RNA sequence: CACUGACAGGGAACGUGAGCUGGGUUUAGACCGUCGUGAGACAGGUUGGUUUUACCCUACUUAGCUGGAAAUUGCGAGAAAAAGAUUAUCCGUGCAAAGCGGAGGCGAGCGGUGGGUAGUACAUGGUACGCUCAUCACC
RNA sequence: UUAAUGAGAUUCCCUCUGUCCCGAGUUACUAUCUAGCGAAACGACAGUCAAGGGAACGGACUUGAAGGGCUAAGCGGGGA
RNA sequence: GAUGUGGCCUGGAGGUUAGGACGAAGCUUAUGGCGUGAGCCUAAGAUGGACCGGCCUCUAGUGCAGAUCUUGGUUGGCGUAGCAAAGAUCUAACGGAGAUAUACUCAACAUGCAACGUUGGAUACUGGAGCGGGGAAGGAUUUCGUGCCAACGGCACUCGUA
RNA sequence: AAGUUUGAAAAGCACUUUGGAAAGAGAGUGAAAUAGAACCUGAAGUCGUGACAAAGACAAUGGAAGUACCUCCAUUUCAAC
């Protein structure tokens, strides 16, 4: 006979522990259509920093039509991906099962030390076996029976794909071991996509490959961890009075007295962040590529200045995006750093603003580190001019 | 004298000490682990626990004590590194060194076979509570077996 | 390590030999490239060869693209019982929001343990003049930076180090030296 | 799947390959009840049975009826912490397991070992089809046990609309499994007749008194 | 009084005090009115008046380790596997077809790893590719 | 009835503000992990639920439904 | 609730019969046998060290599971709660058993940690209504020197109002 | 509160060995050091350790009937029996 309002937090998003992987995986493909052709769905890329572009708007109606807005943006690294393997899938009353793997017949360093927790000091034997086996006659029949009962059994086709950490040269990400990741084929019958996936072996994809500028994607992440976080942040309940005896930050009534036991839709401190999340509906603004064939990343047809898509100062904790990229509209979960999947998308793409045809007019390039107020570093230079240690250069040049 | 026997006791070496002045459980914990371990495999742990490279796993007296990665060759989540009990056993194993040489015996081949910890008689002292109580500070020493055989 | 790379294990001469064939497997493969790609810049355009960038060590101020950085390292072997060398410490990137009560004995401990690293050695000593400057605005006001002299010696064979301060007028430009 | 030390100990003990006494039983049109209690009272008797085609099971009434009865057994569920609630099984093949379980002393070690000595599928899977022949419970099936007049419910048809998610898969299993057995069937027809007539010629090519013998007691 | 699409009604030990708060109620102080000879009374008014303990079990929330299908044992053998001298005695294809196509040793084939050399390809340091010498295996 | 006085009770106004909208960030000391030291309360036996009956609100009973073992940090639903 | 029982059991007494250093009482038990049972009896102690059983009768402070029972001991909780006001110590040398304490390999790190008292130096606090210097009350050797660290100084001690 | 009640005698553990010491390991005394000093006997409860039995989660205990394995127990039988 209360004050009413809902409740805190979504229940369908638990439990709130720790993602069991640090990589987005699809927990789920985009709907296969055979009248489609033969295409790759899925791509791993990595956070690099966030920036703002200006760009015109087309939706008539709006109070906003045929004019500039400023859209916050996500850079995230895409160097090529390398596939490894292909996989079979039948379909059985029980599920999907693997019917075999062709694994290609060589492999990176990068990929092979995935399997290994110190592969330095190790003997590094991965796949020593499978290569000298795979290359003779009895292999190359053992690969024909399996790519035959792929054709033969198979409903679903996925490719094993590894991302190359030398490519993305980057300090801060530790990691040397490739991320591996299954990625599905989608479009025509099963034998095209069996042929596409022979073709892919062994061979380098691209991002631009897998998706187009304007379109929209879905990205797998996993959020940011906060570690053991109590109820107020964790699910937003109110914080009580001040003049609460023992704590302020709780939910005071943790339940009734029957039923004589706590239910699971009550706020309780535990993990909170580094959670699996799909974020579906993201607009690709620009898919660029490396600065060491394209350094104007930045320039648009509205702002003729040459920058790369790296802020003056770098982005804070990453670096320098060395390599082809993709400009996601709007916020991604998880940090930087992180490895993420960006899967074709799910929901239907036909209302108009997932249909909008994307031109950028400025991307801002300013330091990140502390109110930028430069664009580039000749707009530096020509605000300064001659500073005293430029100076004290030149006098050590003339001698 | 003590609760077994060596197989062969012109192969054996003794040693025990009474009313040892550390924490029962503590000294059960780190007594306990070298059980069946070579006398200079023994020596090496202590001194390693010494040193916090490796730690005491806690069986059975381990209530509310910290989780460690130390504890995973044990088998466990649970270990300490109980300095007190562990310089208190690493002055009995030598003790029972010195008895296998006087013996005729190469330390370097003896087994430990035989580890005891038991509880002593307690010492008492008091603590002073709120509202003008008196309650009990007792001190849990303990006992202390081993011998040890020739492999 | 693993117990196929341990020294006990295989012994001296067996570490030494699989330790040169992994080198002449990385020496091998290196040489091959180095020849491969020098070759086939040299057969190819103008607007291509420079349109490759500094692939085969054309590049001025850059890394060797053959090796590892560590595997151009001359290891000149063995250094000496007793050795001395000059070092900065940035103290304040290590004593960063640390209880202002103690930041002086956790700048002690901090030396001790950068020197430890260093020098391979538990016995540090820190010298009264390190101290005195450690200790001379005060247990919150240590100084960001300080440069120390590190005289290793010894006395199985014991090594303890010996830690001075070395005034300074400025911290700029002074990298890691060795002194005799 | 077996451990390494079973394969070497029977690789060692020189035995053939094993295969218990197992009852294979067509559910196809049998009543869900009747089947169920049947098999129950034969796996407390130490029978090892395997059902097969549990999506063709019947239950008496119109889908409708049942498949609301199917709801309301699914909307129990313990409210504090329903993970370790009941637990609802949509498959066809695992209704039929339950329902076998509630007709079981499923507490007792005795009910278990019964209970496990159960399988249960949709269709015929291939690891079952050459087993040898299968069975029928005469007591359980619709055509003794329904007046026809009735509406009836298939199984399957009521778990799909229900959450079962893996009907046109069996559905699409079960079409090449009858076309593979059609097409081994008519083939192996010419065996089959050669079989019919030599045992057609052998009667003329016995000793007479033995044909006397197979008249007398209905066999020729 | 006002906003709103609407400002519905109930239960959960009149849900919920080792969750709070303590305004009311309900001790001891004190004032009033009425009652009582009085001490005192009031179902009347008024003001002031200590809110204790969780480290146990379960529940719940997160967080580690780890056995296990005879749910630890039996050696107690059941594949949502293949299809054959009883799964042995070859590999492909084809419908569980009809047939059809390959399959003491030396040498050869096919390859795995190293030398020489030669373009090229891929995002361009690092892999693959053609020819030859070496070894290694399997045949 | 009363100026003055009041850690007395009450209402309103100006100022002011994290009292609140609606929370966020930082510090010291804790908690937490380690070394040393080391108690008490409490303790029939014990501890997963639903319904049913029942001394008319069960941890044990009837019938169902769950339940692999051992642990660290919390938490206040129940242990009437 | 009443009553019966050549019914059981315990400490003493009058009788009568035995036993014990070749081992009494007590105590221990997968230690059997007997009895419906209370219990009795044997065996074995790799237990003990000096008294004691049976039967008739007499006699009483004569039988325990619980009384928020009495006294002593133990015990889970538990290596848990915690030992968080009064800002704080650092460094070298000396002293000390308190160490630089090691199986093979091993140059030193990764296999003896953590803690002490004194002197010197550094840093800080008390801040004269003082962790200053003297008295009453109260205490009564706590004063001083040397020595010593079993117990005590809720951590430690080579130190101490021990 | 508290029996000093070791043992017939103190014969109260020389001497070796390692440890700073306490003590440990040996050796001695004694009929016996599980007679080693506030020491005869040395119970229950609780705890350690070795060997074994196993054992999901039915709290445990309990009843009744079997069975597997053990049994430092009893009794009987072992040939014209
Ligand atoms: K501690
Ligand atoms: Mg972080
Ligand atoms: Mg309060
Ligand atoms: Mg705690
Ligand atoms: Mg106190
Ligand atoms: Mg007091
Ligand atoms: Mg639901
Ligand atoms: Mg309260
Ligand atoms: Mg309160
Ligand atoms: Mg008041
Ligand atoms: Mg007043
Ligand atoms: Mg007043
Ligand atoms: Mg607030
Ligand atoms: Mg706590
Ligand atoms: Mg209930
Ligand atoms: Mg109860
Ligand atoms: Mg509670
Ligand atoms: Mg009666
Ligand atoms: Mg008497
Ligand atoms: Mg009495
Ligand atoms: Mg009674
Ligand atoms: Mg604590
Ligand atoms: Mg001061
Ligand atoms: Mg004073
Ligand atoms: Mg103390
Ligand atoms: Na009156
Ligand atoms: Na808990
Ligand atoms: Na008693
Ligand atoms: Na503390
Ligand atoms: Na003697």
């Amino acid at each position: 006979c209360k004050f009413e309002h809902p409740r805190h937090g979504h229940l369908g998003f638990l439990p709130r522990k720790r993602s069991r992987q640090i990589r987005g995986r699809a927990r789920a493909f985009p709907k296969d259509d055979a009248t489609q052709k033969p295409h790759l769905t899925s791509f791993m890329v990595f956070k690099a920093g966030m920036t703002h572009i200006v760009r015109d708007v087309d939706r008539p109606g709006s109070k906003v039509n045929k004019k500039e807005v400023v859209e916050p943006v996500t850079i995230l690294e895409a160097p090529p991906m390398v596939i490894v393997g292909i996989v079979g899938y039948r379909q059985t009353p029980v599920g999907l099962k693997t019917i075999g793997t062709v694994w290609a017949h060589h492999t990176s360093v990068e990929f092979r030390r995935r399997y290994y927790k110190n592969w330095k000091q190790s003997a590094q034997l991965a796949f020593s076996r499978q290569k000298q086996f795979a290359n003779t006659k009895e292999g190359k029949v053992a690969e024909a029976r399996t790519l035959n009962a792929f054709a033969k059994k198979a409903s679903v086709i996925r490719v094993i794909a590894h991302t190359q950490l030398r490519k993305l040269r980057n300090h801060r990400v530790g990691v040397k071991k490739a991320h591996v990741q299954e990625i599905q084929v989608n479009g025509g019958s099963v034998a095209a996509k069996i042929a596409l996936a022979k073709s892919l072996l062994e061979k380098e994809v691209r991002v631009d490959s897998v998706f187009q500028q304007s379109e929209a994607c879905d990205v797998c992440s996993v959020t940011k961890g906060h570690g053991t976080e109590g109820v107020v942040k964790r699910w937003g309940v109110a914080c009580l009075p001040r003049k609460t005896h023992r704590g302020l930050r709780k939910v005071a009534c943790i339940g009734a007295w029957h039923p004589a036991r706590v239910m699971y839709t009550v706020a309780r401190a535990g993990q909170h962040g580094y959670h699996h999340r799909t974020q579906l509906n993201k607009k690709i603004y620009q898919i660029g590529r490396s600065v060491a064939v394209e350094p104007n990343q930045a320039t648009t047809t509205y702002d003729l200045t040459a920058k790369t898509i790296t802020p003056m100062g770098g982005f804070v904790g990453y670096g320098t995006v060395r390599n082809d990229y993709v400009m996601l509209k709007g916020s991604v979960s998880g940090p930087r750093r992180r490895v993420m999947t960006l899967r074709r998308p799910m929901a239907p793409q036909t209302s108009r603003q997932l249909k909008e045809k994307i031109v950028l007019k400025f991307i801002d390039t300013s330091s990140k580190i502390g109110h930028g107020r430069f664009q580039t570093k000749k707009e530096k230079n020509q605000w300064f001019g001659p500073l005293k240690k430029d100076r004290i250069r030149r006098e050590e040049r003339l001698r | 004298h003590y609760s077994r026997k060596p197989q062969v006791s012109s192969k054996s070496a003794k040693a025990k000490v009474s009313d040892l002045r550390c924490h029962y459980k503590n000294t059960f914990e780190t007594a306990n682990v070298i059980n069946g371990m070579p006398l200079r495999k023994a020596q090496q742990l202590y001194r390693q626990v010494l040193a916090k490279t490796r730690c005491i796993p806690f069986k059975r007296y381990n209530g509310k004590i910290g989780r460690t990665a130390q504890a995973k060759e044990w088998g466990q989540t649970k270990g300490r590194w109980p300095r007190k009990s562990v310089v208190a056993m690493m002055s009995l194993l030598k003790n029972a060194e010195a008895n296998a040489i006087e013996k005729g015996l190469d330390p370097n081949q003896m087994v430990i076979k035989h580890v005891q910890v038991d509880q002593a008689a307690r010492m008492r002292r008091r603590t002073y509570r709120a509202h003008g109580r008196i309650t009990p500070y007792m001190c849990s020493p303990c006992h202390v077996q081993l011998f040890m055989s020739e492999k | 390590t693993r117990a196929g790379m341990k020294g006990k294990v295989l012994g001296k001469e067996k570490k030494a030999a699989i330790i040169d064939a992994r080198k002449k497997a990385a020496e091998s493969r290196k040489n091959r490239d180095d020849k491969r790609w020098k070759r086939v810049l040299a057969n190819m355009d103008e607007e291509k060869r420079k349109k490759f960038h500094g692939v085969g060590n054309t590049a001025k101020n850059s890394r060797v693209r053959g090796a590892t950085r560590a595997s151009l390292l001359k290891r000149t072997g063995r250094k000496p019982d007793a050795v001395s060398m000059e070092a900065t410490i940035h103290l304040s990137k290590l004593l960063k929001k640390k209880t202002f009560s103690k930041r002086a004995p956790l700048a002690i401990k901090r030396i001790k343990a950068f020197v430890g690293r260093l020098m391979k050695t538990k016995d540090n000593r820190i010298d009264a003049s390190l101290n005195t400057y450690i200790w001379h605005k005060g247990v919150k006001g240590v100084p960001g930076r300080v440069r120390v002299l590190i005289q290793r010696k010894s006395e199985h064979k014991h090594f303890y180090t010996v830690i001075s301060n070395v005034p300074v007028a400025s911290f700029k430009g002074l990298t890691t030296k060795t002194v005799e | 799947f077996p451990s390494r030390k079973d394969a070497f100990r029977a690789q060692r003990k020189g035995a053939k390959k094993h295969r218990p006494e197992i009852i294979v039983i067509d559910l196809k049109d049998h009543v869900l009840g009747r089947a169920a209690a049947v098999v129950a009272k034969q796996l407390l008797l130490g029978k090892k049975i395997t059902v097969v085609r549990c999506e063709q099971l019947n239950i008496a009434g119109t889908e409708i009826r049942n498949k609301i009865k199917y709801l309301q057994y699914l909307r129990k569920r313990k409210l504090t912490n329903p993970t370790k609630g009941p637990f609802h099984h949509r498959a066809p093949s695992d209704v039929f397991v339950r329902t076998v379980r509630s007709m079981l002393p499923r507490y007792t070690k005795r009910g278990m070992k019964a209970l496990n000595s159960l399988v249960a599928y949709e269709g015929i899977p291939p690891n079952v089809v050459r087993t040898g022949g299968r069975v029928v419970i005469p007591r359980a099936q619709r055509h003794v046990c329904y007046r026809s007049e009735r509406p009836y419910t298939v199984l399957g048809n009521m778990c799909k609309h229900v959450g079962w998610k893996y009907s046109d898969v069996v559905a699409n299993l079960e079409k090449a499994r009858v076309e593979k057995a059609s097409r081994h069937h008519e083939k192996q027809a010419k065996l089959r007749d050669a079989w019919k007539s030599a045992r057609k010629e052998a009667l003329a090519k016995m000793p007479k008194h033995n044909v006397e013998v197979l008249k007398k007691f209905g066999y020729a």
